[PDB]
């Protein structure tokens, strides 16, 4: 209530919504739709991840191979 | 991935046996509709009639005279005769008739005879065009109750020379061959006049009523039998009951063989060997707390053979004392089943052939295309069937209670609700997808759909969902919870017949 | 991964029958509650009433007078009315009745007649103020029951110039339109007064109760039946049962044109024709082992038409010998079910019409929200039902059943109780890890859980566990055992229905 508004609920309202829910159906003791939100939630993170990981393709290839010798 | 539960032909309302514990095709509560052939309707419309006549009406009995069909109608000063077209006074003089002093009438020997408790009986024969006093009766003499049969004529409830008495009941002669009896007096041993009395219970003689062969005679709290033997006593006296009587006035009738009777306490129905209660396990605690108090006497009861109804009309707890009846129970003796439905303030009915005198044409058609109407072969007069008209003594109007759909222009609204559906499973918590209505006819409806989490607790209730009937094939709607309440609701300018619906839910929702 | 297993609508306590082998809708043992409409109830709560009136009230007999009702209490030396305002005295002189001595009282042609064991009879005329002895009365005789039928008047059990002969039935002459009988000499051929005896078993008659259209006559051993003929010898007299009698006066009721009849050693129900048992294999052996044995002939037998009950009322081995009946058994004649109730030391009781005479308004109401209430309609005067009021004769109270929900003020535990659950495995053990009650109303209950190893054996209980009725789903518990057993205990200071539960088990817990 304090802080009403985040970066993360303005880019990307489904994880908010989707871990609600699952949230939610965790809560009333309810296993198939949990499982089903879970996977929902975890499905919408990666898909982040990956946007931002690729999101120059150039500085892919590094920050990988540092010091081998 | 969706399931469907059906209901087929839910009847009947039953308040005794909690919601949570009735069978899928019964209703918990409802109000202003009808059960027939299995389905639910709305209930039927009162319109105007007679309306040229003056002076409030107390009671109405039809006749057929000259091949023409003809209604008494008794005020509180004097008689009138109605046609359907004209109403023609056909009183002596003046009587002193009131709301505690009652008409009964009848038919005898050709004259139509009819009496109140504070005049002497008048008659009426064929040759004459008005009534007279009844000949040969005792002066001094006042019978609460008159009737008729076979040959003679009986009185009940009898007051003479100022001292009254209501276990005795007299019998005039036979006098056979037409005319009216001769004689009233029991102390001539030449004669077959005789009089009786049923004194061994502190209650009085209320009621009697023909049954097959026999003449039932109902006092306040047993019932006995009167049986025509001949010979040198006339008449054999038989107990029936010592545990039930009657409540009032016009409270039995007769139909198939057996008497419907509401008694004090229970409504019951006996062929004179065995009786057994109808009212029983099904509204019976509802129906004997909403009497009111100080108006517990104008409660009676009506028949109608051609629906096979006995509507119970009485006065509920909702009006102030010193009205009239408001409210009745209608009984199906053929399903079983039992339907609550509203009154127009009235006091007295009764069934028998009218006709409204209206013109069909094409020109003179009020009412639009979606109210109520009947077949295309049908007319506004229907010789071959009765019709039932109320009277309000009070507001000074005649109802004729039947084709119309509304309320003499008001609209009215019917509702069906039940509740605490669970279809087995009290754990698991259902989803309830969508309603399937069947509904044929003309209008809107209303649905409303509600959850409880407890049984008999509170119910959380869903916005009213619009239904056109004819049209539309379901609801949508999304509505978690426990055990399930549906509530339909009717308004009027509409015919509907309803008869069952079917509900589609989704997969359960968790156990909390 | 949890079973469930739902009981609905169980009804009734059987003890005759192990508790093992009951149904799963039966009760094992219970206290203070009320089965109807497949539901249990609480108990109903008496109200102090007529607490205006002097001196004890051995017995009472409500009537209605010029259209209002009125209570006759016959107490130990003079009579009383009431009218639910005032009590007016109206005895003639000094009478010598006692516990030993009991009314007996009704109706005759409109005059209202009372006689004891101890006293020459008495009338009440509807013209008259006061009581008068009986006219033409024999010198020196007196009855122990006199009762009316059709047009007669009839003493048994009667004592005349200090020698008693309890085997005669003795009927006076028959009356003419009204009036009491003008002689009862039955020497005389040209009357039709008469006596009878019915003397071929050592046992005395005790009672007498009409039964459709023929009187019935109890003995202590063999019952009697009489019906009016007429002709030259008016009764004939017919042997029913020889077997079987009755334990004492007012212990045979009528219902449904059947007699329920509380003998020795039996409780049964007869129609004149076919007799049958209706206590046996539910509380015989229970019912025929607790009555005082010093006290065994207060036991009266009361009827609520209402509720279609039968009360039966005696005095417990919990009580010191001298005390009045203190213990209930409510049989249900509509649903075949036995409870049982505890009774605030009463003598006799009666069944009628009464006005308590209580305002409503808005500021005249103690009693908070959580206390019985009625319909919002409703009353407290409510002419179209009966009401039960019994007499404490010891503590000179009169107590009216009904509305309230206390022991006048007192509250009072209600108690239901099963055990040997094992749904048809009596090897393995069960986990029961929660119980769901339905209950539906207001306040607190208490549910233990307990476990039996062996048919019979000891029971372990569990703490009690609070269930808030229409807030709280269930209860948790965890409970190891071979056999279940339940109880539920109720307290007062609300209204609560109760129709059922369900068990919520966990998988078994091996063999041991």
């Amino acid at each position: 209530l304090a802080n009403p508004t985040t970066w993360a609920l303005t880019k990307y309202p489904q994880i908010y919504l989707y871990g609600v829910l699952e949230q939610i159906y965790l809560y009333t003791m309810d296993e198939a739709r949990s499982q089903f939100w879970g996977q929902k939630l975890e499905r919408a993170v990666m898909e982040l991840q990956n946007e931002e990981n690729a999101a120059d393709f150039a500085s892919t290839r590094l920050a990988i191979k540092d010091i081998e010798r | 991935a969706l399931e469907r539960q059906e209901v087929k032909n839910p009847t009947g309302i039953v308040t005794d046996i909690a919601p949570a514990d009735l069978p899928l095709e019964k209703w918990s509560f409802g109000n202003n509709v009808r059960f027939k052939n299995g389905k639910a309707q709305k209930a039927l419309g009162h319109t105007p009639i007679f309306d040229t006549a003056q002076a409030p009406i107390l009671d109405m009995f039809p006749f057929i005279r000259n091949n023409i069909p003809y209604w008494l109608l008794c005020g509180e000063q004097r008689m009138y005769l109605a046609d359907g077209t004209t109403v023609v006074d056909v009183s002596p003089g003046g009587h002193s008739a009131s709301v505690t002093s009652r008409w009964s009438s009848g038919s005898f020997n050709g004259v139509i005879f009819a009496n109140n408790p504070s005049n002497y009986p008048y008659v009426l024969m064929p040759q004459n065009s008005g009534f007279i006093p009844m000949p040969n009766w005792p002066a001094n003499t006042f019978a609460k109750r008159m009737k008729s049969f076979k040959n003679f004529m009986i009185a009940l409830n009898v007051t003479q020379n100022s001292v009254e008495m209501p276990q005795m009941v007299w019998w005039s002669t036979s006098a056979d061959a037409g005319g009216i009896p001769v004689s009233w007096d029991p102390t001539d041993p030449t004669k077959d006049a005789g009089q009786n009395t049923l004194a061994d219970t502190n209650g009085a003689i209320v009621d009697g009523v023909k049954l097959r062969d026999s003449f039932i005679i109902y006092k306040e709290d047993s019932v006995y039998s009167m049986r025509y033997i001949g010979g040198l006593f006339i008449f054999q006296f038989q107990q029936l009951f010592n545990d039930v009587g009657i409540l009032g006035p016009n409270c039995a009738i007769e139909f198939d063989g057996n008497h419907f009777v509401v008694g004090h306490g229970d409504v019951y129905v006996h062929n004179g060997v065995q009786k057994q209660s109808v009212i029983d396990a099904q509204v019976r605690k509802f129906f004997f707390s909403d009497i009111n108090p100080d108006n517990y006497q104008r409660t009676f009861v009506i028949a109608d053979h051609v629906n096979t109804e006995m509507w119970v009309c009485y006065s509920s707890t909702r009006s102030e004392p010193g009205k009239h009846c408001d409210r009745a129970i209608i009984w199906n003796w053929k399903e079983n089943t039992w339907s609550i439905r509203d009154l127009p303030n009235v006091l007295s009915g009764a069934y028998g052939i009218i006709d409204p005198k209206v013109s069909n044409l094409w020109d003179d058609d009020p009412n639009p295309w979606d109210t109520y109407t009947s077949v295309w072969g049908e007319g506004s007069y229907n010789p071959a069937k009765s019709s039932m008209i109320f009277s309000s003594f009070q507001d000074k109007k005649l109802f004729l209670f039947g084709n119309n759909s509304t309320f003499s222009g008001q609209n009215f609204v019917s509702t069906l609700e039940r509740s605490d559906i669970y279809l087995g499973d009290d754990r698991m918590m259902k989803t309830v997808s969508a309603i399937i209505p069947h509904i044929t006819g003309n209008g809107t409806c209303n649905i409303w759909v509600g959850n409880a989490q407890v049984q008999g607790s509170g119910i959380r209730w869903k916005g009213p969902y619009p239904y056109r009937i004819g049209q539309d094939y379901k609801i949508d709607t999304k509505h978690v919870g426990r055990y399930i309440a549906l509530k339909f609701d009717f308004s009027s300018e509409g015919d509907w017949y309803f008869n069952g619906y079917t509900i589609e839910m989704a997969p359960k929702a968790g156990m909390r």
